[PDB]
Order: C-alpha cells, then structure tokens, then sequence
C-alpha cells in the first residue's frame, strides 16, 4: 500500500519489514521477594541498624500496602465485585489490576501461611513448601551479601566495623529502592510495572528472579526488553518486612495483518539544497490501513516489533496519502548538518543522494552523475554492478522497481522545520497570516 | 516442542482407591501443567490447571501434584463418573503440547 | 458461559472449511480463544490461540499455513479457517476459551472428515 | 470552574484533585564527602594505583573547584556583593546560588580546619569535631569497600589482587562518578542538583548521607523523589580530595487557592469511530485561574503533586474555554490502538464507551446499550447498581451530577493527529492552504 | 549577526559563546572483554551455576554474532567490497560500520589466535602477548569478585553459599549486561555505541578499561560525556563467552566559522503581563548562517559545545529574522510559573524584568523603576553601578551596546503555547479558522 | 528592614480579623514570614509560614481552619485571617521575616483580645 | 510535633558569672534549633539559629550549644541587657514548636 | 591516488600565502588532511588538520593564527593559509591524507621561501 | 606536547645486516606511533602505523615493534633503496609530533 518507489525518490528507502507482537496470555508466577536480611548468624555486633532499617522500610511500604488494601477491602466474589464508591476514582487499567490482585491473594494467602518460613530464609534464594505439592520462593535482599562478607569476616574486622557495613548495605540498597517502591510508586495495583523495576527489591537481579521462578526460553529476552514480563506487587508485610510479586510471563502473539514497514531516511536534493523528508520511520500497516506507531516503547528486534501493547497511534491524512504516492503532501526539512544519511542500501539496491556524496561506479571506473533535477539516485546493476559511494564498495543488485526510475522526475513535498521552537514560530506566523486574511 | 508423556496410558482399578495418574515433561515447565478431562464423545473439561489450583465446577478428588518436569494426578477415591481421558497440557512454552492421555475405566 | 461450534462437516481433499465458535456468556473480547485438533479419539494438539483484544496469533508450528485463525467481535464468534485439506486434517476441532493460560470452557468440537464421499 | 460533567462527555473523567506542593525554606545542612578512601591499613602494597586514581580525581575535580572559585573570587560581603564583570555571564538562578556558596563559605572553612581529620577519616562515616560544640560528618567513598573486603583479606589473597581489586574498585567508582562529576557538571554553582545525584560521591547512597545529617520525617520521601533536597558542592579540595556539600532541607508548602485536577482519558465513540480528546490529564488551578503544568519534573502522589518548583505553564485560550464546557474546541484524537482506556470510574460512578467496551448490567442481567450518537455512557445507581464492563464487575454509586447526562448529547471537538511527524504535515497543510487562500 | 540587543530587549540576554566541536580520527585499539569469570580456583564446588551462565549468556551472545557475521560473510577485499544483495537492507552508517568491522578483523584473528590464553585469565584486566611486540588486555567480567570475595572465603562459608554467591553475581552481571548487549542492541554493527555501554560487559567500569587501553588525556573525559569515545563489537565467541572491542578514541576538532551562542531565557512585560520569548537558547552560527542544534545530544562545556556529530538542525525563516533584529517575530510565552528567571547578567550587565523582580539600587538607594512600556531594564555604571535585584547584590560593568537602550522600545513578538496539547489545540483552531475563510 | 504591625484590635468573639504586616527595607518577595502566638505572656507557638514568591504556606495542625495566610506583593504586606474567633484566640501575634529557617527580624506584635467588651 | 523543653523555667543568678540554658527535645532535631531573646514587652530577637550560630547584632557573650536531643544556651558574664525571656524553637520538623521559655533575672 | 600541491612560491615577510592541495583517485570528503612543516630538511612537525567531511580542524599550538586549514569540497582542494610570514616560516609544507590516524598518502610538498628577493 | 625522541639520529651500516631505529617518546603514547620514511627530496611515506602495523605499499622487512614509551623500527636485512631519513610521529595526543630523525646511509 505504501508507494515505495515514490517514497525512496523523497529518501524514505524501504527498510527492514517487521511483524507487529504484542504481549498475551500471562503466565502468572508468585515470588517472595524479603526486602530484609537476615542477620541471625551475626546479630552478636548488629546494634541498632536493622531497627533503623526496619523502620525507613516499613516507611517506605506503608504506602505500598495502603494502595493495594484500597482494593483488597472493597473487592469481593460473587465473579469478582468490587466497590466503586469505596474505590471512588479508578482507571480502567487500574480497575483491572486489582481484579488481577485478587484473584492473586489466594495464592498469597498461601504463602503468608508460611510467614515464620520466610523470616527464617538466610540464604539469598530459598525455596518453601507452601502445602507440601506447591513451592514458593524468597528472595531476600542482600542476604547474599550478609552470608558472602559479613558472615566470613565478624572477627576479622571489629564488629563495629560489620554493624556499619551492614548499615551501608542497607542503605544502598534502600537507595536503589526508592527510585522504584518509593513516592514514585504510586499505582502499585497496577500490574504494568516491569519485573525489572520490581527486581530492585532484590537489588536489581532478575535474572535471579526469573530463573528462579522459571520461564519459556522462547522470546523470553524480547518479551524482557519489550517491557512484557511485568511483575505486581500482590501482598506487602509491615512485620516481617517481605513482598509477595505475582510475575506475569506473557506470550508473543503476531497482530493479525499487521505488519510494520520501516523506511531508511536519506536526504534528496531539491533545488540546491539537501533534503531529508519529515515521514515516520516506522510504519505500521494493519488491514490494509496505514497508522503511526509509538516504537519508542516497543522493542525493535531484526524481524519484529514487540511492544507490551497496540501503540498504534493514527495517522494524518495527508501523510497516509504521500506515503501511497502523492510524495508532493510528504513534508522536508532543510538538511544543514555534515552528518545526515546519504545513502541506504534496499533489497541489494543503492539510493544515494550522488550530488552530495560522491558516487564513482567501481566496475567502469566512472562517476555516477546526478543531476540537479534529480532527488536520488537508484544505483543497480543495470547501470553499476559495483559502486564506490565515498569509500564504502557494495556489489548491488536487481531493482525489481521501475526501469526508468532516475529519468522519472517526483512531485515535492513542502519545506518544514521540526524544531519545537520553529514548530511555534510556524504556528505563529501562520495564526498571523490568517488574521490578516 | 516440549513432550509431555504420561506413564499410565490405559489404566483400570476398583472404584473407590486411590489412583495416581503421572505425568512427564521433557523440558522443566515450572507447574505450567494443566490438566484436562475428556469424558467419551464430550469436549475436554480442564480439570486442574497450575498443576495445583483445582478448576472451578470440578469435583474436590483431584489433587494433582508435582513440580518440574515430573507430575503426578490423584484421584482418591474413585466414582463411576470420573472414567474419562486424562490429558496433561504442557503450558510453559508457546507450543502448548499435550500428554499421550491416560484412559482411566 | 457457552461456545458454539459450526458443527460437523463434510469436505473434500484440497478445499478450505472455517470452523466457527460462538461465543456467549461472557466478554468475547476479554478472553483469548485457543483451537486444539482431536486426532483418532485420543490424541490431543494445540493448534493455535487468538487473542480478540489485540488482534494476535500465536500458532503451533504444525499449524502455520494449514490453519489461521480469526475473530469477529461483532458477532463474538472466532474463527479457524483450515487451508488445503488433507485426511490427516480429518480429526475433532475444538475452541476452548483462555483467560490467559487455562482453556476451561470449550466448544461441543466438530469433527470434520476429508473425503469426496 | 472545569465542566467536569462536559468534560467526561468527551472522555476527561475526573480524577483525583490533588493539592498543589512546592519546596521551601531549606534547612542547610554541610556534610564532607571524601572521594578517596583511606588505604592507611593497607598500604604496604598498594603500588601506584592511589597515585593514578588522585591523578584523574584532580582532573574530574578541578573543574568544578575552578567553577566555584570563579564566584568565591567575586563575592565578598558589603550584605553579599558579587562582582558582575568578574562573573560576566550568569543566569538568575546561578546568581543567587553564587550568593549561596558565598554563605556557605564560613563553615566550608570551619571545616577546612579539620583537613588533617578529614584525610585520617578511615571509615565510611566519620563524625568529626569542628568546635567543640558543632560536628560535621565525613562520607569516605569506598572507605566500607576498603575496609569490609580488601584490609580482611590482605593474606589470603596476593597483595597485588589487593592491588587490582582497590584499583577495580576505585575505576568503578570514578565510572559512576563520571555521569555526575564530570564535564555534564559544568554549573557546581547551582543548588539545583539533587542529593541523589551529590550521593554518586559517596557511591549513590543518599540514604546513608542523609539518615547521618538527620531530617524532618515528615514528607522526606516525597521531598526526595520531587528533587526537591538538592546538594551544592561548597568546598572542592584537590590535595585531600574531598567536597563539602550544602544539602539543602526544605519543608513542603500548600501553594495557596491552588489544586492540580486530574483527568482520566477515555476513549469516546463519534460517527462509527473510536476518540480520545487530546486535553492535559493534569490542570492546575491557581486562584481561579487554569493553566497547564509540567508534572512531569513533580512528583505525583495520591494526595499531592509535589514540585521543585512553580512548573505552571500557559494554557491556550481554546482549550481553557473547552475545559470549561466549550467541549467544541477540545481536540480529539483518532483511536487506532486496542490498548485505550474504553472506562474509568469517577466518584463510584463509570464513565464507559459501551460501543467499544462491553457494558452489561449484573443486577438485571441486561446489556448497558450505547447509541451511535452517544460519545460515553455514565453508568450509576439509577440504571445499573452492580455494572459488568468486560470481565470486571463493580458495584456503582449515584451520579452527583445531571439525571439527564446519557440524554443529553454534547458537541464534539475537532480531530487532531499529535503525532511529531502529523504535526509537521499538518502545519505543512495549513501553511499551503494560507497561501493558496 | 545575531542581534543581541534587540534579543535581550525581549528577554534573549547573551550568554556564554562556545565554538563548536566535532569528534574527528578516531583511534582505534581492541580489547577483549571475556564475560566469563575464570571460577578454576573454586571449581571444587562451583556446581551447574557455569553451566547455566553459559546457557544464558551463549543466548544473549548470539543475536550480536549473527548480526556481525551478517556482515562478515558479505565483506572481502577487492579495497574493501561488500556484498550489497547478501546484507540486503542497511543503513549508511550501518555499511561504514560494517567496513570498519572488516577492518578490524585482521587484528581480531590475531587476538582470536590467544583463544585459549583469554580463556585462562584468572584476573579481571590481564595484558595478553599477542605476537611478542602487539599487545591484548582481557577485561575479565566478575573475575575481580571472584578473585577478591569468594575464593578467600572458600572454607569460612559452605561451598553450597559459595555456589549461591557466584550464581547471584554471575545473575546480577547478566542483569546489568541484558539494557545493553540484549535485544536492544540490534545493530552491533555500528561503532556509535558509546564505551561506557560497551564496559556493561565488564561491569560498568569503562574507567579501568579506557586507563588500560591508553589515552590522549586532551579533551578525554570531554569525548566520554559527549559520547565520543564509542566502541564497537568486531568479534563475538560463543565458545570461551568474550567479545572484542574495538574502542574509537577520537580527538575534538573545531569546526570551522562555527560558534554556538547561548542566549539566557529572561521574562520580560508586555502590558501588564510577564512574558519568555520562545527561541533557542543555544544558536549554531556557521559561514554566517544561522541555524539550530540538537544540543541535548551534546556535551555543553563552558569553552565550547562537544559532539559525536554535526546536530545542526534548520531554522525557520521567521526565526531567522526576529534573531538578526525582527523581534516582532520572535514568538513569546506567557509566564504564569512563580519560578521563572527574572534577571540574567550579561557581560557584567543586568538584564532584568524590574516590574516583576524588586530592583534596587545599592550606591544612591534608589528603586530602578521599569515603566509598563518597557520589556526588560538595562541596569550598568551609567545608572547603577551597584544594583540590588531581591536580595541579591551586583556590582555592575558598563553596557557597550546602545546609551539609549532604555529609552528604545520594541515590537514584541505574537503570544504561543508551547505545550504538547496546546499545539494541538492551537493546530486545530487554525485548521478550523482557514476552513471559515 | 522593618516589620509594621495592623496594630492591637478588640474583636468580638466568633467573628474574623486580619493581621496586616506591612515590609520595608528589604526584598519582601525573596523573604517568607512566619506566624507565631504568644499567649498568656510566656507561650509561644508557630502558627505557619507563608512564602510569598511561591504562594505556599505550611500551618501549624492546631492553627488550620482558624488562622490562612495571605500577602500582598504589590504592598509587600502578609496578613493573618483569624476565623472563628474565641476566647484563647486572645494573645500577642507576630510576623517574623525568615530567610528560609530562621525568623530573624519580627513585627512589633499585635495584642488581639476577643470579648464584647 | 516536637515537644521542646527547657529545664530552667525561672533562672535568677548574679551579674557577671557564667549561665547556661538548657533545653530539650522530644524528637533528634540534628542542630536544627533557634534561640530567640524575647525582652518584657518587645517582639523575640533571634539569639542563635542552628544551635550554634549567633545571629547577627547579638552580643557575642551568646555561645549556645549542644547536638541531637539536648542542647544548651551559654550567657557568659552577664548584664542587666539581656534579663529576658529564652525560648528555643524546634526548626526541623514542619510544626516548629517553641520551648516552654526561660525567664531570666 | 594524488595529491596535488600547488608548488613552490616566493613571498615577502609579512605577507599571508595560500598552499593548495587537489585531491584525486579518492573520496575527498572521507579523508582528513594533515598538514606538516619541514624546516631545515630534517625537522618534521605537524601544523593541523582539517576534516572535510565536518568542516572540523586541529591545530598545532605553534600554529595557530599563523595557520588557517580551509577544504574546497568541490574542487576537492584543502587550503593552508599561512599569515604574518616570517624568516621561520621558509620550510617544505605537505599535505598528507589521513583516513584517521596514518599520514598514509602525502603531496609533493611545497618549499615556500620567505624573503624579500 | 609529547618530545618524541630517536636515539641513533645518524646510523650507517653495512647492506644485509639487521638495524634497530629506536625511538622514544616524552609521555607513554601506548602504541600510537607512527613510522615515515622519507627518501632524499621527496615526500615522507607512511612506513609503519600503530607502531607495529606495516603500511601497505612497503617492503616486507620493515619490523618496527615496541609499547610505552620506548620503541623501535627494525630493518633485517638493507638495502641501497631504503637509505633515507626515519621518523617516528607520535600520534596519541593532539599536537602529533615527530621524532628528530634518523639518517640511515
């Protein structure tokens, strides 16, 4: 649907296609993470820094269990009801979310069944029997630490020297909490919050986690850095100072005729000037019709786009209509940076923007000439086996487009200038010219 | 694909006794184990998924156990009703294969 | 809480039959639908899954190109569209509905035979 | 002084008000962060590794020193005056931090009298005396490393994996240092930049600094994550390779006659398509008067949105007439993606696009029917006690607002496309249609 | 070419000049990164921890291998020719930097040839004899924990904790390593990554990695911040799990008739209102041509503004002109924030909105007044030699432009909206107003 | 710098008064005044603070309700509202300037007394 | 709210020998107390800010100092200026409170 | 692959000269000129180079002000403009291609002489 | 600047016999020299980049190694053609300057 021939003439060159993922049916895992050590084979010199630490953590997720108590007491079964007067103002997600955290606190139920257990775990990883048929582990932060170079070195050292060791453990670990469980974390029902961020109580470790808990290898790395194995904090202990995280390990679900078309930017030449057009690198075509798509929150891999949810976002009509041909409505911006993509290589084809990169033909020796009249140049093997475009030599390859592709001349879009302030100066001047109409 | 393999393939015992219904994965599936019951000429009822949780609407005599790759399917005391078609569904990996299938009579 | 099936059909080798699921009882967009292929009486497959939310398919690999699947959310019905029939496409067709990862409610399945009579 | 009932019409359900927080009066307190640890107990094979890490501490740091001396060189007391063309070039806000680090000067020098304390300090946290009756606290970076890990181990392993090990350790630390101490610091001056970032001094433990200056307990977590308790570096030494820091601890103060209203966006139905209004999600509403505010830089919490500073920005005359019931020039943006919020809930009451979300009614088991001419639907006591919007059931309350909301049909903004890319188009299409006009 | 006194009469006060700089001849050295501790010295209980670590690490490694071999297998000599229809699609930058890959592999085989010399590093940084007069450096990831925590303590904790410990660290390393060398990184082909990303393999510390290949100390630490000292990924082993770094050590070249001119953004009034004029506040002057610059991709330092690349980004026609003196087009923003700079000093030279910040005068008393007419209030030696604006107090210099500056009014620009939805809202009401015409 | 005070005022008892602190002698915008009771001659208490550049204030607990704080910039005068007056309403009322923690320089107090006379 | 007290409520010592004003804190206030000279009839003087500091056109016979909970306001050799009323101010946590005063004669 | 200079030149002291370098049988633009002074037949010492491609140059310390390093990109010719002439200044001038650290490919050098004839 | 220095400023040895041109450099340059070759009243030609790297175009018995500080170019066995003048230029820091020379005859 998308004219790509007019497009690579205006420097947009067919990219890499991609299918379009989004995350689907979660698997659900419930994990301990105790944001507390345990410091029972050293309490002898401990002082009072596990009391402080105690109380800046209690602190800390006091909020955390305020928020999901406000649905945990006005959501009940039947087929789950919740109160919305006493829940008052929610989103749909957040509603969502709290219907995930109760049906989630069976299983947390379950495992604070074992409280005792988990405050008794003096290993980093430990796992527990909840009802002698199913398993729940405990992540307890810096215990790791504790057992690996407190423990070892309590006569080596004077205690005073472990008790503020310990202290310091402490406190940087709970400096790499609060960018995350702290005042940041104001939504904790909701179950969108990755399970990178959640394995900050853990210092940061998911791999741990999740090898932990246990995974489908496959995508799994993608469904990471796509922002898709979320985790949700289920229940949070105000004693023994522990969370219970319900992770969300999700499948990858290819959109049905969606496919997402990127577009190599190479500046053109218009008149005397360099040109790189102002049209989204990332296309997302679906059913046939054409949309933008917000990639930045999605995962770009080499054969598809995952995102942990449709970032399809619409599309002007003036920019569906020259990314179909009418190149004329495609905007560009004046290139003045040394530094702009002169040239893509598509399906083994070189469009090149020859007057501004010097293009030389490796084969006959000669230079590839573009005229000024001319936007790109499609090099192929029909006119250059081999091209020299500045130092770079690429063999190329049949353009299965047109023949007379550098004889015919495009339609040129409009001048434009991205820039914030220019996009208000251009507002501006345009109301001005309006009033004065 | 992960192959899932039930050792008891066509097994038969008193009504009333405790039957335990194994089942193999070839790859770690982490209590990813549902289990469903396919009563003759009827649809696949699932019978416990999580490899723990019973399903909703299903009699409290399932108590199917196991973790990692080894699971096993308790009936405990039989009745009449429950001769069906056991199958365990491999629920871990995107494949989501399903066991031989154990005919209990 | 109910899944409609087409019903069971008579199809020749080489053509192409949709099997459609109604869907009734609860939110259709909500709930994934997953397909699994009953071959011989006993043997059990999944086929494919198809989320109506997000317009997404995750197939089996035996799957791909023999069987697609779609939804229609206007009727709430999901669809399995079976591409260049062969007999060892003749076996029991099931939708079963899917929160996310337990198909607890399924269709009666039709049990489609390929053959020209 | 929002239409809130017109406002939800076109999908901006109300969410919660919040109270309008900004910093003030900061309590200044100077802590000592030595960048250097002391290697006094193993110093009998430490080799050149101190040497080389001074080496590049003098280079991160003479910057810094040098920028603060251009105003301790420039300001003297009359009354504080600072030397103009000395200075030459300043911003307002560097000014009068200029005046900051001037009155910081006096106990940056009463402390500087206890350099040779400073450089013997061996622990991570060390409470020196400066008179006799005022204490000032060193945070010595790697200090806990040093003593916890490589003193406890000289024997076990060779000293030179001791040397390494210091040498790794003190490369991590100038590794995270660089991110905030280096060329990215080129205004010190300013006590803008927050203890978090100060704490990269220390290893990024803000919480150790700031447990040992001592704070209020009361809104300190909030203070933090607003960026509101900033650090000024006061003193730089390049012999003993230290800073003097000037944390500054403000209260939270209620701007007043002001709240910052929260909107949840919904996706509404007009003609056959699905729309979201393109309206800020947070208003900020200062003595009766709208306008935008860039919550982004504020910490939001459940009751408050917590700033640094006053971030209230202009709102357009549009969008102020349409926030307050002109909902004809509220924009509304094309729904292409099926991850939208289609409802959210607003005083127990659902605001729901019932054409794209299914709304049925779980106390009469009816289908909750939205008209093609309806943009949302208010569900509530008097249709539907108990509602089913998808798979989430809620039980409602009655709707504060008119009896005939669902009857009344409200008038519809324009389409917009806030896309980058459908921005730039969209001033190209206006910009041509002016001058064909 | 910029007028800067009719710019600072709407509020645009001069700020510092910086010239401008470009990274230019890149250095070339290789290091190798082996991401596998040496555990030999604790293999006696290191249990499947290895194992595992190799599993996932062998995982995370091949994606970057194939992409790399990608261009590998389509790259030979002529002279350096590659296979255009083999690699398909690519980018300019991504065929240079397949290039430069190609380049690198001769001395890649010639480290390659000491496989088995990386894979027995047992300390983190170790200096490899490549052929008796060239020199490799093997950057053990976690060799350093390992040597320093876990192999002293073999006895004094069970070796089931020692287990534990070095899976955790193994874990935790992956778990920094996945932002980097995970999917994310799609393009290992391109030498633009910066080497601090590239020292996540060893653990963040690009500080021991750059001291230990060697460095011009000239503008070092200026090519780290402005992300120029980038490094590439030439060689990938999925058997001994360590990569080869070709690390890019530029210089900063000047570039020519090119100063970057940093306006300070100062409120000004206009009617009885407070107003920011919306122009960049740092103006790329080149060959007499005045254009924007993306400089938050740059290091901003005092002398000058250091990039990885040319960010010169067009000016619109308007903007152009109220810069040179056309103020009536300078656009301008009301200001309805508490928190905005009233003042800016400029050349020992007060620039001030005196109507809506208390300016007084030191020397006579007096309070300069600012009429309702006027934007800003000049205040130098001619007026006030000293000048107090609040509580701050400036002794000033003396104005070289006009004598008459105060005296002079100006055309003020049009009034904008700046914000996201304001420009959206702004769009659709000139949409709408064109549509009427 | 000077902090000049409405003055003594006789009010009667449930009604509401306003305390005028008028500035002088220095950057009025730049400095926050705090509040302070001092009843019975001997107790003092903090009553909030108000910051004229932001428009913020920060009331002491036992005074909100009773006591809002407002200034005049164009004036460069805060004042106190005091509502719902009662009999321990009745005590000496200070603005003192304060750079940011320190109340440094006061007014000369108002004496309000609340009866009917 | 911090609760400050003073132990000597009413003090009253000859001329010309050293004084000190103790005060306390419910709450570790970290330096962070004022000392104000609260003179018969006349508006409080800021004496000392951050417990250690004297404020500026205060005679330098006020040396008051003390750290945490418990601090301590120091008169030197006395004059019959400063027979005033001593309040120390909480100044950390946002409800500055004021100690109960100290009259000195 | 040449490199062209412009050739040897007699100029008087205190005048300013311009060396030109023509490229050919490469990308001029992908290349960084140096430039080099050698006095005496012996002595080599860098003057600057110029980046053709970001307009970018480098100075000696020595050099600055007394040379100017200009590109003509469609002439493919980098410049050397040499001000304030003096007797020191007579040496043997180079241009030399530098893809980014090894003067690989130099011009024939031009021995420009300072006097007065 | 970094001096750049070459011991043998003038070596003449017989043809066929191994030469060692060392070089020195003020600051450890860490391989970042350069080796010219400049033959009597022509262009210098790059003879060995990154201190170890022969220069494509030049004779095969062109060895120059070294690290640091110190260095050293080495000819194996001469030649009548390659009496020329050596210099190595160092190539770390920005003002990239050359060695004295080194007269080989």
């Amino acid at each position: 649907i998308l004219h790509y021939e007019k497009l690579s003439k205006i420097g947009l060159v067919k990219g890499v296609t991609r299918k379009y993922k989004i995350k689907s049916n979660p698997l659900t895992k419930d994990i301990v993470i105790k944001m507390i050590p345990n410091v029972s084979n050293m309490s002898q010199c401990t002082g009072s820094v596990m009391e402080n630490y105690k109380t800046r953590l209690n602190g800390i997720l006091t909020p955390i269990k305020g928020a999901l108590e406000i649905y945990k007491n006005n959501t009940h079964d039947l087929g789950v009801i919740m109160a919305g007067v006493a829940i008052g103002i929610a989103t749909a997600a957040q509603i969502t979310a709290g219907v995930a955290l109760y049906e989630a606190m069976k299983n947390a139920d379950n495992i604070n069944k074992l409280k005792s257990s988990i405050e008794s775990t003096n290993e980093a990883v430990v796992k527990l029997q909840e009802t002698a048929e199913k398993t729940v582990y405990v992540l307890t932060a810096l215990q790791d630490y504790i057992n690996t170079n407190l423990v070892p070195t309590i006569d080596k050292i004077s205690c005073k020297q472990t008790e503020l060791s310990l202290d310091l453990a402490l406190s940087k670990y709970l400096s790499d909490l609060l960018f995350v469980f702290g005042p940041n974390l104001q939504d904790p029902v909701s179950n969108s919050m990755t399970i990178q961020a959640i394995s900050q109580a853990f210092g940061g470790n998911y791999e741990t986690l999740l090898r932990t808990l246990g995974y489908a290898t496959e995508d799994f790395d993608d469904l990471l850095e796509s922002d898709s194995i979320t985790g949700q904090i289920i229940y949070v202990d105000l004693s023994s100072y522990y969370i219970i995280v319900r992770v969300y390990f999700p499948i990858l679900t290819e959109i049905q005729q969606a496919y997402i078309q990127e577009l190599l930017p190479v500046s053109f030449n218009n008149d005397n000037s360099e040109w790189i057009s102002i049209v989204p690198n990332f296309i997302l075509v679906r059913n046939t019709l054409i949309s933008n798509i917000e990639i930045g929150f999605c995962l770009i891999t080499k054969r598809s786009v995952i995102c942990n949810q449709d970032y399809a976002t619409p599309m002007t009509n003036n920019m569906r209509e020259c990314l179909t041909g009418s190149t004329e409505k495609c905007p560009r911006e004046l290139v003045v940076s040394s530094h702009v993509p002169r040239f893509a290589l598509s399906n083994g084809v070189l469009f090149a923007n020859c007057i501004s990169v010097t293009c030389q033909c490796q084969t006959t020796g000669r230079a590839i000439s573009q005229s000024g009249e001319q936007t790109l140049l499609m090099i192929d093997n029909t006119t250059c086996p081999t091209a020299v475009l500045g130092n770079v030599i690429i063999s190329l390859g049949k353009y299965l487009g047109s023949v007379n592709y550098n004889s015919e001349g495009i339609a040129i879009g409009p001048p434009v200038f991205t820039d914030k302030v220019d996009i208000s100066s251009q507002i501006s001047s345009m109301n001005q010219s309006l009033q004065q109409s | 694909d992960i192959q899932m393999t039930q050792s008891p393939a066509s097994l038969s015992a008193s009504v009333g006794e405790t039957v335990t219904i194994t089942c193999g994965a070839s790859e770690n599936i982490y209590g990813a184990l549902n289990w469903f019951q396919r009563k003759q000429g009827k649809s696949p009822q699932l019978l416990i998924y999580g490899a723990t949780n019973l399903a909703d609407g299903m009699s409290s005599r399932f108590s199917g156990s196991g973790s990692g790759r080894q699971y096993s399917l308790k009936i405990g005391s039989m009745h009449p009703d429950d001769v069906a078609t056991y199958y365990c569904q491999n629920v871990l990996s995107t494949p989501w294969t399903f066991g031989g299938g154990t005919r209990l009579e | 809480v109910q899944l409609q099936q087409s019903g069971p059909e008579l199809v020749k080798p080489g053509a192409s039959m949709k099997i459609a699921c109604k869907a009734s009882g609860y939110s259709f967009t909500d709930y994934t639908m997953n397909w699994v292929k009953q071959s011989h009486g006993k043997n059990l497959e999944w086929i494919g899954l198809i989320n109506p939310y997000i317009g997404g398919t995750n197939y089996n690999q035996k799957f791909k190109g023999k069987a697609t699947l779609t939804v229609d959310k206007s009727s709430s019905t999901a669809y399995m569209e079976l591409l260049s029939l062969t007999f060892e496409d003749s076996a029991v067709y099931y939708c079963a509905r899917d929160p996310s990862r337990a198909m607890d409610y399924w269709g009666q399945g039709t049990s489609v035979t390929v053959s020209s009579a």
